[PDB]
């Protein structure tokens, strides 16, 4: 029943043109440096995760220009560790959780319990997300977002990692519209981690989904290899919706007159 | 061997609807909604109890065991056609014009052999299946399995049921006749639907409907919720994706006081409405409001007429004397509610229970053998309660004799600032000595184990104590309230001002208030006056509990009587393991029983 700790941050960084984003970094200590993450996982934010027990603590330290918040969609938190914020009656020293001013950090303690975790029938570990609740809208498509993985009694690493499993990847197929954001800059754009068509850095096989998009939205992720399997049964391919995550050289395209033919493609 | 009918008189109507009305700007249209009704003459239409508050623009809840046998006698008062099918069994009705539907509920339509006894189906309209749904023509089919539903078709088990339709409204498809009229909605409301309360770490059991076009799709989130997947095969789901068309029912299993939302969580759209409040209950809310404890004021009661002396002053469970409770001379109340007694909690709360009681004059016996409770937020808008209830309204069962205590439960817990009992038949006269139970509303507000025992001796400890060699010895881990006996309290060994009782809540807690009572031992009326708070972490270095701007200490009113009880509440919460109560005014001798209150961190 250990604790697990991080201090993830918001700040603010360009990216690829190029525009004024958003994001979630990592960070270690306290708050020195991050040790960012070049292959793939473009705009998404950390990954974070603990097991059954773990009282877990996440350090938030904003720095962008808007306040923002830790809104984990996976946990049974307090009031004073949720991360929203609308009319639930509480007093101020609940309501400091809601919303972190640009330049100040606060903690958010997660007592991740037994009755809140995976089931049996289920994936070793559970893949929800986490976002800001501040503004639902615009924190989000200003790459604000990131994984969050309940696992069971001895599957998760001492290190954070897969245990008996292993090597698990991310991908977020989330369109993204900065036209709705930090700027009123008019941008579509089908991506899959920020990434475009192309220009995300694959990886080669030696042989954990998300699906943010704002509005009303369904993706249906093909992957071209049967590694995909759910539970005690293959499906051909996944399906995602606008905000609900799930958990060699080839292709991950989604056959959808608007996401394959837009660029929407992870090349496994 | 089944095949039991079930008997449902549902019109369809014109109404106004107000989307919004408990939160925009005018937002109310002419609909037309499936309503309820007692009989086949659709005269008198059968009152929404508190169970179905939620449904909103709903129809009544269509609901059957398997191999059962649904008939519904379908009236229509609405200006055109419309038509009731019900989606799942497995024609254009005329205005003013009546058809009875027969369906056959098989097991094509029941939930599965494992998980959740009861899955959800759906009826509407179906002459135009989206002009008609959109105009407001759809209601909640459930189809349990045998044993489920009760002699008055209700889920006992899992119990509490919800059903939380997420779907928009789009005017521009109804009586529109003639900008965005689209309503991003819960069961036909925006930002609030009321009438969603649950207890603490209780079941209950969710039926969630889309039945809106395919740019729905909407993400239900319950906030510091875990939703469950209940069938041949179990998940934890954390939001669960309700896809267009679609009906799934899921379990879950509230957690924490408190008031959450819940969401499409689909950005744009939650925005734009798709959300609601949804309270949690304390766990163990059912504790006495104040009339037996004198926590009421004799101010707060008040009725409407009293027999000669019985005054509603009286009406205080165990309260006893020659006048000792309320009598009225007549319970005439009919489908009148005259003859009342009113409760005003001068604040909102959350009433769990009621507890009644007779009178005896001297040996001719007095008492209430039924009533009917109503509540009101204002004291201008009253509600009957109803909730279990086979009539209009609950007519709960009385007290036999005049001194035994009758208890009684409120089905689902309601919001009220005035409770208003009538009594509606009795022996002799109604008589009643009553106690209500409940809570506050924001929850944490529940003992702490004091009075229980949960809070054991070896952690109460005061500065001193006496001992009297008459066998009379009064240990501080005695102040515990409502104590009775030899020594029932704490006895101060001296009665000066540096005295201290202080309690090891043994982690960090919130306490929200705490309950002050005297002792009356050796006919001696002895008692704390007047308090100070001091609150430790670790155990040693104290600081003086102040108001929101102050520097001098907190000086809290006790008690000014032996057995009566005196309530203070911590406008700022007090976090903390260690808790310090100073006498600094007293009566005789300093002597104690308390109570704290709060929740876990
Ligand atoms: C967004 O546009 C520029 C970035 O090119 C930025 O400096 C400015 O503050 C924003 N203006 C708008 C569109 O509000
Ligand atoms: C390339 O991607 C952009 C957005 O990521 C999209 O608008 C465009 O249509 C794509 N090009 C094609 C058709 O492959
Ligand atoms: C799951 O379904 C079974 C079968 O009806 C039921 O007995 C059990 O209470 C359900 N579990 C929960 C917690 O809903
Ligand atoms: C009942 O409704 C029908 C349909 O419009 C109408 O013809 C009839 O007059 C109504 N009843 C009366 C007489 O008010
Ligand atoms: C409510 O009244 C009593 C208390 O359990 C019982 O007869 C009835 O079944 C209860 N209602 C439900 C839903 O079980
Ligand atoms: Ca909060
Ligand atoms: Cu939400």
């Amino acid at each position: 029943a250990k604790l697990r700790q991080f201090y993830v941050a918001a700040q603010s960084i360009r990216w690829n043109t190029s525009f004024k984003k958003i994001v979630y970094r990592e960070y270690e200590a306290y708050f020195q440096k991050e040790k960012p993450q070049s292959r793939t996982s473009g705009l998404l934010g950390p990954t974070l995760y603990a097991e059954v027990g773990d009282i877990m603590k996440v350090h938030f330290k904003n720095k962008a220009h808007k306040p923002l918040s830790i809104h984990a969609q996976g946990i049974k938190y307090s009031k004073f560790s949720e991360g929203a914020s609308y009319s639930d009656h509480t007093l101020p020293m609940e309501k400091m959780d809601d919303a972190v001013a640009p330049g100040q950090e606060y903690t958010y303690e997660w007592i991740i319990s037994e009755h809140s975790g995976p089931t049996h029938d289920d994936p070793p570990c559970l893949t929800h997300i986490y976002y800001s609740y501040v503004n639902l809208v615009e924190d989000f498509n200003s790459g604000l977002i990131g994984p969050l993985l309940i696992c069971k009694k001895g599957t998760l690493t001492e290190d954070g990692t897969q245990k008996m499993f292993e090597k698990q990847h991310v991908l977020m197929f989330a369109v993204f519209d900065e036209s709705k954001s930090w700027n009123q800059t008019s941008s579509l754009m089908y991506t899959v981690n920020g990434y475009v068509n192309g220009t995300m850095p694959d990886i080669t096989v030696c042989a954990h989904l998300i699906g943010m998009s704002s509005g009303p939205e369904l993706f249906s992720i093909h992957f071209n290899g049967q590694v995909l399997e759910q539970n005690h049964h293959k499906i051909s391919a996944i399906t995602l919706v606008s905000a609900t995550s799930t958990t060699g050289r080839w292709t991950i395209a989604s056959l959808i007159p608007r996401h394959f033919q837009a660029g929407m493609q992870a090349y496994i | 061997n089944t095949g039991n009918r079930k008997y449902y008189y549902i019109a369809a109507e014109e109404i106004s609807w107000d989307y919004s009305k408990f939160v925009p700007e005018d937002t109310v249209y002419k609909k037309v909604v499936f309503r309820k009704y007692l009989d086949s003459t659709f005269t008198k239409l059968d009152p929404q109890g508190e169970y179905e508050e939620h449904l909103g623009i709903l129809g009544p809840v269509i609901r059957a065991e398997v191999d059962d046998v649904i008939q519904v006698r379908f009236k229509n008062l609405a200006s055109r056609p419309y038509s009731l099918h019900a989606h799942g069994l497995s024609n254009a009705i005329q205005p003013n014009k009546t058809y009875t539907y027969v369906w056959h509920a098989t097991t094509r339509s029941g939930p599965e052999n494992p998980g959740s006894a009861c899955r959800a189906w759906a009826y509407y309209s179906a002459v135009n299946p989206e002009k008609d749904i959109h105009s407001g023509l759809i209601g909640p089919l459930l189809i349990c399995r045998k044993g489920t539903l009760d002699k008055e078709t209700n889920m006992p088990v899992d119990m509490r049921e919800f059903v939380l339709l997420f779907m928009v409204f789009d005017e521009k498809k109804s009586w529109y006749y003639d900008n965005s009229h689209e309503f991003h909605a819960i069961n036909g409301m925006i930002y609030n639907l009321p009438g969603l309360r649950m207890y603490e770490q209780e079941w209950v059991r969710l039926h969630l409907l889309n039945l809106g076009g395919s740019r729905d799709i909407h993400v239900v989130h319950f906030h510091g919720q875990t939703l469950l997947e209940n069938g041949t095969q179990q998940h934890q789901l954390g939001v669960w994706p309700l896809l267009p068309g679609s009906f799934k029912t899921l379990e879950m299993k509230a957690s924490k006081p408190g008031w959450w939302l819940l969401d499409t969580e689909v950005g744009e759209i939650q925005r734009a409405g798709m959300q609601t409040p949804f309270l949690i209950v304390d766990r163990e809310c059912k504790m006495p409001m104040g009339l037996s404890t004198g926590l009421i004021a004799d101010s707060q009661i008040q009725a409407s007429e009293f027999w000669g002396y019985w005054e509603p002053k009286l009406a205080r469970l165990n309260n006893g004397g020659s006048y000792n409770a309320w009598i009225a001379e007549k319970l005439s109340t009919e489908f009148n509610p005259e003859p009342w007694i009113q409760v005003d909690m001068q604040k909102e709360v959350l009433l769990t229970g009621i507890q009644t009681q007779g009178a005896k004059h001297y040996l001719k016996p007095y008492y209430t053998t039924e009533f009917c409770v109503a509540y009101s937020l204002d004291r201008k808008n009253w509600r009957i309660f109803k909730g279990n209830s086979t009539r209009n309204v609950m007519y709960f069962g009385g007290n036999s004799d005049a001194s035994t205590i009758k208890e009684n439960q409120i089905d689902p817990p309601v919001v009220a600032r005035y409770i208003r009992i009538s009594p509606t038949g009795s022996y002799n006269k109604p008589a009643l000595r009553l106690e209500l139970q409940g809570c506050e509303v924001n929850g944490c507000s529940t003992p702490l184990g004091m009075e229980s025992g949960k809070i054991e001796n070896k952690q109460i400890t005061a500065s001193s104590f006496k001992k009297s060699w008459w066998g009379n010895y009064w240990e501080p881990f005695l102040a515990r309230l409502n104590a009775q006996g030899r020594v029932n309290a704490w006895q101060a060994k001296a009665n000066n001002n540096n005295q201290w009782l202080q309690i090891d809540l043994l982690k960090i807690k919130k306490i929200t208030a705490i309950v002050t009572q005297g002792c009356k031992s050796l006919s001696s009326e002895m008692y704390v006056k007047s308090y100070t708070i001091h609150y430790s972490d670790q155990g040693t270095d104290w600081k003086p509990y102040r108001e929101k701007s102050s520097m001098v200490d907190k000086i809290f009113e006790g008690n000014n009587n032996v057995r009566g009880h005196v309530k203070n509440f911590f406008n700022p919460p007090i976090i903390s393991r260690f808790i310090r109560i100073i006498p600094k005014t007293w009566n005789q001798s300093i002597a104690l029983r308390l109570e704290l209150f709060g929740c876990d961190m």
